[PDB]
């Protein structure tokens, strides 16, 4: 079900930038780690596929 | 010479020996307390 | 009958045919070594022990013989370079020859000791069954092994009688074989102190001795010997077992770190010297000191011991291999021919840069320069049109110092950009590809693959462990458990003590 | 050859299965 | 003192609507104050 | 023979409602001391100076994101003890270098330890045979494999697995992206005894519950069952039929086909160990080398392969300046490895 | 079974199979020798990990040049 | 493809000793008086 | 009839004691801000 | 193609016809025990 | 051609895999959810190259 | 020579024999592509 | 059974409930003010939100010596003014 | 620490109340058991 959910684009949690200090400041959490590793995986996919800035399917 | 490392080495075995030694006293003192019934 | 799993197991009340399997697994491990080492030098180079040693060869047993003094072959060559040396009997030739005599002999000795499986010696005295006294054969074991041990610590690694040990000094460049008297302070349990190798060889051995007085003239309390089952041989196969893993992980480990037995010149580098870059620091201390003492800069990085410049180079660092990159790490990179060596970056403004280094973790990395306050000046961008660190638009130049290519400045920038690329690596080495037809792809050196091994075997073994001492502690229910149980020594309550029938 | 050594793994699997299926034991009630 | 007097399925379901509350003010504080975001 | 010992043995033995024996003088403290110090790290302790991150609840995480992290990569592999010369008998200092995290690997192991002598133990007072304490081997490989051998491999604690949901999450991608670890024989040899396993359970689960007998009157047939009946439950013959007619093959001996349960997932978790203990050295399956041969000479030549290594690519220059702080990475966005627009 | 002159001489070293010593013996001795090498092992574990640092005790190759 | 040499015979000795193993076992099994 | 404080009753308090304290706790930090 | 697809088109005609009147014909009587389920 | 950009990626062992990096590809993103049978390719060269084999299995 | 009283014959049935060549064939068919790298 | 009073015994009486109805909130409070007095930050050594960075400052205070690591925290921890 | 004794005084206003609801059991437990 989860497969056939992320299917229509509910996806997972999202935790990015949810920890932030009294000026602003982002604090990482281990969900920003994530992050970044979920980022090489996008920027890198079907590299040649691609023409405008957003992947959205 | 001691070093402060060793000081502290010296420490935890104390201290390990002090848990060992207190967890047995009060098994064994418990044991002899409460025994099984038998024949 | 009996499934194939167990077809062993025919040999456990017949000591005679024990002995015979024994002497056959002997047999088979000495002509392994044996052959072992004759492949090792039907294959061995032994021409340039400075950037082709023995660990760059996939060699794995040559490295135990040197180690405990066996430097020379019959041919007249040895491993630090010498030429025209007698070795005498005992050169790797002798070495390899010894063991397969041995190994033919302990074959010829399993063959009697099947046939005439039925000795007297095997039977106990008052009952006629097949029997060993395994506490008394424990207490004669380790009284052997203590003299043994003894032996080796007090003449062969003295050199008392006998040729010591291979030790070095702290950069792996003039090592040999010497004999190393015993450290018997605090430091001889330094790992990196040869003296305490000895000590604990000669300490161990007498308190081995005396250890096995005691189990020959001292029978088992009854208490230990019902709990540990010491009628059954299983036990002693159980526990001999995890003293077994216990050595295997303690060996990975020394493999892995260093010690004075894992020198790096009979196993090649450790990961942890390219970590902390061990060997870059000893050669910019040498360089820095040649300076000051008023060398030029070519003068300077032209004393660098080419072999220490190895050193500091990523494709001799074990952490760089592949589980299926087979061979020795010369099918790799290549043979090493030469250093090229030291490169010095700078910019139009001549400004020095440094390239930035790969971290073993990386399969590849990219190619940034800084100065020496770690400040971005140069890189090879990946998109080009937005890059602003180009080495075109900084007119990155190189310039060779020491090695083959001293005194030489480069400011094309395929050939400068090819130069970074091989600097992220360390020091620059000149290779030939050709010979072996290397692949270009890095191999773990024999350091590598005996931590490999010895870590999964020892892990391994713990299983061994655990299934044999089930198998000794729970030897009355392994067809199966009592088809009378009664349900009230598994209900709750009906006895006090769990499972003891007097505590109703 | 490499493609020859899977098929041929392959070919050896499936006729194990046509043994392990119409040639096995047959199961019997004591 | 002994048992009985308060019926289990009382006590088990005050327990319940407890940790309902407790749970609620944790998925509350995901939206408010540190971790939310804002 | 009725000294103090045997009077502390019948004591330990006893029959009570939750079970201590000699194996519980290991097991509760050092299993209580590993909980407990979880719970207290995800809670209350940061990890800013060893990671750069926020991992408690006091600092505002959730559920998924707490941990207690690893210590920093300048600890090297420290036993990180707090009477240790790093701490020097500071509990604070202690947290904030991650002594918590050496805490509960090393009494979560001997916890471990405890626990498995305690199946032994149990085994032989009840009389049964100790085959549950031998399938938890497979717990005790990995748990060695994972948390003690792979970070001793490499250059610190720092690299171990953090004790956390999310954090555990990076884990695995990072052993994707440095590791390669999916093309591991030996991970796909865990994935096939741990999925195996499952298919395992279900499917045996599921034929028990489809063949009963009628032994009751009840539509639900859970009662028609007695822990002391001589019969079996459900017939074993039908069973075999049916899987014979669906599947080609059926169990036929019920001793084997239990056997089989406990082989598949121990066996599978063990071989997944292996290669873990080949990736401590960083001795992966990471490539094959004729494709990148031939990958090198022919810009045409495309597999499934070398899409996934621009994949892991990706993943290491994205996330290494942030998951490795210790080595100071600046990465100018021009060097950063994209694809078109993205 | 067949008599050697070898196992002839050997006999007395293996005659004394399931013979024990009455109770517990030199359990506590045992003991006592088991404690001192738990330590020992910690001891030798600790220089090497750098938790245990020692005057002289340098645990590095610069040990000895 | 630069593949290694020795895969051919590394896989053909693989499954040949221990499948042969097996036979052996089994046929000296069904020969067994019944 | 029955006893009060046994083995049992120790390990029900070593989990259920803290477990109250750190629910406290965290309770309180739902209402933190920055 | 056009002789491929109508070669389809039959052939699947014919098993789903065969799957319809199959299960059309009786088949809650054929069981081991109460047939009579009409 | 996987991503529908005539950047055909090879599955078969005998267009260069071993078992490992093997697969049948899925059909192209020039297609997206059209029914893609045997019969709607002008040749099976085209069928082949536009991955109707994924769709069939 | 007195024959020896220790010997036990073996079997391996045709279940075992069939399970053993699939484990050997699969991870023929594991193993190999990392054999030929 | 093996002889400890049933549980469900013991969650119905009065007296248990005469006990927990003054222990569970107390515990329950006494965790509240844990966090609410601050007193979890300075024992686990946690940074409260104005404390992870000085003002102009944006570099992680990462631990990078080992034997000196103590005192590199304090140091950190000054230079929060 | 003056916090130190604010956070303890719930705990230990708890632990000195359930002594006083069961002191007398307690006792007879022991007492029995002795
Ligand atoms: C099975 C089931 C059983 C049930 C499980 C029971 C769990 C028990 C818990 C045991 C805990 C063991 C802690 C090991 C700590 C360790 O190792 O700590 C590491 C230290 C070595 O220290 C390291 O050393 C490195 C190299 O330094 C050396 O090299 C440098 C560069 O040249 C410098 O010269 C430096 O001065 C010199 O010392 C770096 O300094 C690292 O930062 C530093 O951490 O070794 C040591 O203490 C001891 C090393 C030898 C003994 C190892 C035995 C145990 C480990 C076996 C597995 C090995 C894994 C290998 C990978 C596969
Ligand atoms: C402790 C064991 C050990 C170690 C560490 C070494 C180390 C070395 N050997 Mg030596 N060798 C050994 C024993 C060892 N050898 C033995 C027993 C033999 C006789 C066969 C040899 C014969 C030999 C030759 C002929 C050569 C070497 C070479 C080398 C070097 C290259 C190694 C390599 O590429 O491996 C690659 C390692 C692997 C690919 C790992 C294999 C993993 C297996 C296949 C996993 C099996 C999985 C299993 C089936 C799963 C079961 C599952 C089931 C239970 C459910 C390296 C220094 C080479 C060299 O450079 O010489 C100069 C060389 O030519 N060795
Ligand atoms: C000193 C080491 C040692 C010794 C002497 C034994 C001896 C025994 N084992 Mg134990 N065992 C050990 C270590 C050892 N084991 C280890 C490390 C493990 C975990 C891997 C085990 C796990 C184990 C299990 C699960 C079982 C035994 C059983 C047995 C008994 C029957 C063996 C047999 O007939 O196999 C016959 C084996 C074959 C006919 C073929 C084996 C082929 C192997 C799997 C692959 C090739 C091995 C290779 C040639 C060896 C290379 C050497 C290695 C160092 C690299 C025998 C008493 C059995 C038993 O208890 O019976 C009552 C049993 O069921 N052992
Ligand atoms: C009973 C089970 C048990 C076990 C196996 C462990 C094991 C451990 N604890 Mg844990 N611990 C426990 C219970 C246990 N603990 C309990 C109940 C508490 C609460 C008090 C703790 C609180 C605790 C803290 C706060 C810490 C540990 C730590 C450790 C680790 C280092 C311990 C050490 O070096 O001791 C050394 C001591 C011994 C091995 C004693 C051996 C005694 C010998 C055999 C007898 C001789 C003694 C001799 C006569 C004494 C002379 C002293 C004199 C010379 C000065 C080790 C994993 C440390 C850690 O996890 O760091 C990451 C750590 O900081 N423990
Ligand atoms: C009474 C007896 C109890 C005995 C317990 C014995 C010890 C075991 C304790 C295990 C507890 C583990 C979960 C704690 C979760 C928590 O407290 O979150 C505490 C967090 C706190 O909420 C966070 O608080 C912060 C405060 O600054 C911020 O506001 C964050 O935004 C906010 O998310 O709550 C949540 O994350 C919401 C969901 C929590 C529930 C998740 C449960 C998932 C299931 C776990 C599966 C594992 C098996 C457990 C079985 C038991
Ligand atoms: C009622 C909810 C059902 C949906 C949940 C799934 C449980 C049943 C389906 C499993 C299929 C297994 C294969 C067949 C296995 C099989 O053959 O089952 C057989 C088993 C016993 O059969 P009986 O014939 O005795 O009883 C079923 C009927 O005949 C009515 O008496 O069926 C049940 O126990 C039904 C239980 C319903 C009540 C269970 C509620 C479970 C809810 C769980 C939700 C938790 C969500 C947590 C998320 C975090
Ligand atoms: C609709 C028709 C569908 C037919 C599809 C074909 C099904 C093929 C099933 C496997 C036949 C081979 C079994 C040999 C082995 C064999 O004959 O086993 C026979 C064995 C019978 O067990 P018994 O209980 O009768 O054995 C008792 C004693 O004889 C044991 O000593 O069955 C099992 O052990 C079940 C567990 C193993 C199940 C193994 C599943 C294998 C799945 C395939 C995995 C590899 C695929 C690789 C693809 C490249
Ligand atoms: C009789 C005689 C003789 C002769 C002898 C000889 C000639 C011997 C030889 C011997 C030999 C020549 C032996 C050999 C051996 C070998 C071995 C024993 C090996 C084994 C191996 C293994 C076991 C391996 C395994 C593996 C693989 C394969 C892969 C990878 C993984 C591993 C490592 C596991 C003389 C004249 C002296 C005199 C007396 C009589
Ligand atoms: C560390 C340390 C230590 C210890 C400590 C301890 C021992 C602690 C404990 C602690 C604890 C012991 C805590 C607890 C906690 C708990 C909690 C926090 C819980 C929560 C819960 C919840 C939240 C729930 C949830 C859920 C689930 C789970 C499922 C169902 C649904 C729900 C949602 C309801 C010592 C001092 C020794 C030393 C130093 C260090
Ligand atoms: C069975 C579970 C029952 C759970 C019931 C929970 C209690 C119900 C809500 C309690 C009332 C809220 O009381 C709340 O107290 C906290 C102090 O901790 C105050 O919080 C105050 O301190 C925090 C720091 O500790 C500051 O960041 C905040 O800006 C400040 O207002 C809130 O301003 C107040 O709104
Ligand atoms: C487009 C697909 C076709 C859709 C058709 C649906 C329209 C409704 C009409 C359905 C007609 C069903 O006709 C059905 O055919 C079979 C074959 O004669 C009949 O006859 C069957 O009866 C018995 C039942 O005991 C079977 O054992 C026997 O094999 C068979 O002859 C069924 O008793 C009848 O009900
Ligand atoms: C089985 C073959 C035996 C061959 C023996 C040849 C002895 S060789 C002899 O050995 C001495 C000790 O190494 C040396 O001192 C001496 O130089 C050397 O010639
Ligand atoms: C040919 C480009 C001009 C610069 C020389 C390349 C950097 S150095 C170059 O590196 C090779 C490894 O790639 C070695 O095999 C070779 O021996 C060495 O000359
Ligand atoms: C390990 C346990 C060593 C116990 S020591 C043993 O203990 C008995 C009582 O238990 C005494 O009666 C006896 O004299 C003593 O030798
Ligand atoms: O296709 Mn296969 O992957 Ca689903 O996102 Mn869009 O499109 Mn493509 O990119 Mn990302
Ligand atoms: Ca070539
Ligand atoms: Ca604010
Ligand atoms: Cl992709
Ligand atoms: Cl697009
Ligand atoms: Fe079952
Ligand atoms: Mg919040």
């Amino acid at each position: 079900l989860g497969i056939s959910t992320m299917a229509f684009n509910l996806n997972g949690f999202n935790f990015n930038h949810s920890v932030i200090d009294a000026k602003g400041n982002v604090i990482n959490t281990w969900a920003d780690i994530i992050n970044r590793a979920n980022l090489g995986m996008e920027v890198m996919h079907e590299r040649n596929a691609h023409n405008f800035p957003l992947d959205l399917a | 010479t001691i070093t402060p490392s060793l000081k502290g080495f010296f420490i935890g075995l104390l201290s390990g020996a002090v848990v060992l030694g207190l967890t047995f006293a009060v098994l064994i003192a418990i044991s002899q307390i409460d025994k099984v019934q038998r024949s | 009958g009996l499934p194939w799993y167990r077809v062993h197991t025919v040999l456990i009340n017949d000591p005679g045919r024990l002995i015979a399997a024994h002497l056959m697994h002997t047999a088979l491990v000495a002509g392994w070594a044996g052959s072992m080492a004759l492949y090792e030098l039907a294959t061995f180079d032994p021409s340039d022990p400075v950037l082709n040693p023995m660990w760059r060869q996939g060699m794995f047993v040559l490295p135990f013989m040197a180690r405990l003094g066996v430097t020379g072959s019959w041919s007249g060559w040895s491993i630090t370079g010498e030429t025209g040396i007698d070795p005498g009997f005992w050169s790797f030739e002798g070495v390899a020859l010894a063991h397969i005599v041995l190994s033919g002999l302990l074959f010829l000795a399993a063959c009697w000791h099947w046939v005439y499986w039925d000795l007297e010696l095997f039977r106990d005295p008052r009952t006629g069954e097949p029997a060993l006294d395994l506490p008394k054969m424990f207490g004669i074991h380790l009284f052997l092994a203590g003299l043994l041990c003894f032996g080796f610590g007090a003449f062969h690694l003295t050199g008392l009688f006998g040729p010591g040990m291979w030790v070095s000094d702290p950069y792996g460049l003039t090592g040999s074989v010497q004999p190393v008297a015993p450290e018997w302070g605090p430091d001889g349990f330094n790992p990196y102190n040869p003296g305490g190798v000895v000590a604990h060889h000669i300490a161990a051995g007498i308190v081995g001795i005396i250890a096995g007085l005691f189990h020959i003239l001292v029978r088992p309390p009854q208490r230990l010997y019902k709990a540990l089952r010491m009628g059954n041989i299983e036990t002693v196969l159980s526990s001999s077992i995890a003293a077994v893993f216990f050595a295997a992980f303690v060996v990975a480990g020394t493999m892995w770190y260093g010690s004075a037995t894992t020198p790096i010149e009979l196993f090649g580098p450790t990961r942890y010297q390219w970590d902390s870059s061990y060997f870059q620091q000893e050669i910019n201390r040498r360089v820095q000191a040649s300076l000051a003492s008023g060398a030029t800069l070519e003068e300077a990085w032209s004393a660098i011991p080419e072999k220490l410049a190895f050193y500091d180079y990523i494709g001799n660092n074990p952490a760089k291999g592949g589980l299926f990159r087979t061979g020795p790490m010369n099918k790799g990179d290549g043979i090493a021919q030469a250093w090229k060596g030291h490169a010095v970056f700078r910019n139009k403004e001549g400004e020095e840069l440094f390239v930035r280094r790969m971290p073993a973790f990386f399969e590849s990395f990219p190619v940034i320069l800084t100065d020496k306050n770690g400040v971005v000046k140069a890189d090879i961008p990946f998109r080009r049109a937005e890059s602003k660190y180009s080495f075109e638009q900084q007119g990155v130049t190189v310039s060779f110092y020491g090695g083959e290519l001293n005194g030489q400045t480069f400011t094309d920038p395929p050939t400068v950009k090819s130069y970074a690329r091989k600097a992220i690596f360390g020091e620059i080495f000149e290779f030939d590809t050709e010979t072996l037809n290397s692949d270009g792809i890095f191999r773990t050196s024999p350091r590598g693959w005996f931590t490999f091994a010895h870590a999964v075997f020892a892990l391994l073994f713990f299983f061994g462990h655990i299934w044999h001492g089930a198998r000794t502690l729970f030897r009355d229910v392994f067809s199966g458990i009592d088809p009378e149980l009664s349900p009230e020594q598994v209900e709750w309550g009906f006895y006090q003590k769990v499972g003891d029938v007097t505590t109703r | 050859m490499e493609t020859i050594t899977y098929v041929f793994i392959f070919a050896c699997i499936i006729a194990l299965f046509f043994f392990a299926i119409f040639f096995r034991e047959p199961p019997r009630i004591t | 003192s002994e048992g009985g007097r308060i019926p289990l399925w009382i006590v088990a379901t005050v327990a319940g609507m407890g940790v309902i509350v407790i749970v609620g003010l944790f998925f509350y504080g995901a939206y408010a104050g540190l971790g939310s975001s804002l | 023979e009725r000294g103090w010992f045997d009077i502390l043995d019948d004591w330990l033995k006893r029959d009570r409602f939750v079970f201590v024996g000699w194996s519980g003088i290991l097991l509760f403290p050092c299993a209580y001391l590993a909980l407990g110090g979880w719970l207290t790290g995800t809670t209350f302790v940061t990890s800013w100076y060893t990671h750069g991150l926020a991992s408690s609840y006091l600092e505002g995480c959730n559920f998924l994101t707490v941990a207690v992290s690893t210590p920093a990569n300048s600890m090297g592999h420290s036993l990180l003890l707090l009477w240790g010369p790093e701490a020097q008998g500071d509990f604070t200092r202690w947290c904030q270098l991650g002594g918590l995290w050496t805490f509960i690997a090393l009494h979560g192991a001997f916890g471990l330890i405890g626990f498995m002598l305690r199946q032994f133990e149990i085994a032989r007072l009840v009389g049964v045979r100790p085959y549950n304490a031998i399938a938890f081997s497979a717990p005790i490989a990995v748990f060695v494999s994972v948390f003690l051998i792979y970070p001793l491999g490499q250059s610190s604690w720092f690299f171990a697995p953090s004790f956390g949901v999310a954090a555990i999450f990076r884990f695995l991608l990072f052993f994707q992206g440095f590791h390669n670890w999916t093309l591991n024989p030996f991970h796909m040899m865990g994935v096939a005894g741990v999925l195996g396993g499952a298919l395992l359970c279900a499917i045996h689960g599921a034929t028990v519950e489809n063949t009963l007998f009628q032994d009751g009157e009840g539509a639900s047939t859970f009662r028609a069952f007695n822990p002391t009946q001589a019969e079996e439950t459900y017939s074993m013959v039908t069973a075999n039929r049916f899987w014979s007619q669906i599947f080609g093959i059926a169990f036929s001996n019920k001793r084997w086909l239990h056997f089989f349960m406990l082989f598949v997932p121990v066996t599978g978790l063990w071989m997944s160990a292996i290669g873990v203990v080949g990736l401590a050295l960083n001795l992966r399956s990471y490539d094959f080398i004729s494709q990148e041969i031939r990958a090198a000479e022919d810009p045409e030549f495309e597999t499934f392969y070398t899409k996934n290594l621009l994949l892991n690519e990706g993943i290491r220059a994205w996330m290494a300046p942030q998951d490795q702080p210790h080595e100071n990475f600046v990465f100018p966005e021009e060097v950063l490895p994209r694809g078109n627009a993205l | 079974a067949r008599r050697t002159w070898l196992g002839d001489i050997l006999r007395p070293l293996n005659s004394e199979y399931g013979k024990v010593a009455p109770g517990w013996g030199t359990t506590p001795l045992m003991a006592v020798f088991m404690g001192l090498f738990l330590v020992f092992l910690l001891i030798i574990l600790e220089i090497y990990n750098s938790t245990l640092i020692l005057d002289g005790v340098n645990v590095s190759w610069k040990a000895l040049g | 493809m630069e593949v290694n040499q020795l895969g051919l015979i590394a896989t053909a000795l693989f499954v040949l000793v221990p499948s042969v193993f097996l036979i052996i076992l089994y046929v000296q099994t069904e020969s067994q008086q019944k | 009839s029955y006893p009060i404080f046994t083995v049992r009753w120790v390990a029900v308090h070593t989990l259920a004691v803290p477990t109250i304290f750190f629910l406290g706790a965290i309770a309180a930090m739902q209402f933190i801000q920055r | 193609m056009e002789t491929l697809k109508i070669t389809v088109y039959i052939v699947v005609t014919f098993f789903v016809l065969l799957f319809v009147f199959g299960f059309l014909s009786g088949d809650p009587a054929r069981n081991p025990k109460r047939k009579d389920l009409e | 051609d996987i991503d529908g950009i005539r950047e055909p990626v090879s599955g078969s062992l005998l267009y260069g895999n071993n078992i490992i990096t093997g697969a049948v590809v899925p059909s192209s993103n020039a297609i997206g959810l059209h029914f893609y049978p045997i019969w709607e390719a002008a040749s099976l060269d085209e069928w082949l190259y536009n991955g109707g084999p994924y769709q069939l299995i | 020579m007195e024959p020896n009283p220790n010997r036990q014959p073996v079997e391996l049935n045709r279940t075992s024999l069939y399970l053993g060549l699939l484990l050997i064939l699969v991870l023929a068919l594991l193993f190999s592509s990392y054999f030929f790298n | 059974t093996t002889g400890e009073r049933p549980f469900s015994d013991i969650i119905t009486s009065v007296r248990y409930w005469v006990i927990h109805s003054i222990t569970i909130p107390a515990l329950f409070i006494a965790g509240w003010l844990f966090v609410s007095t601050g007193l979890a930050y300075d024992v686990f050594g946690t940074p409260r939100p104005d404390s992870y960075y000085a003002q102009e400052q944006r570099s992680i205070p990462l631990v990078t010596d080992r034997f000196e690591a103590k005192q590199q925290v304090e140091t950190f921890l000054e230079q929060l003014k | 620490d003056w916090r130190v004794l604010v956070v303890l005084l719930p705990v230990l206003l708890a632990a000195g109340w359930a002594v006083r609801n069961i002191l007398p059991y307690a006792v007879k437990q022991v007492q029995k058991l002795l």
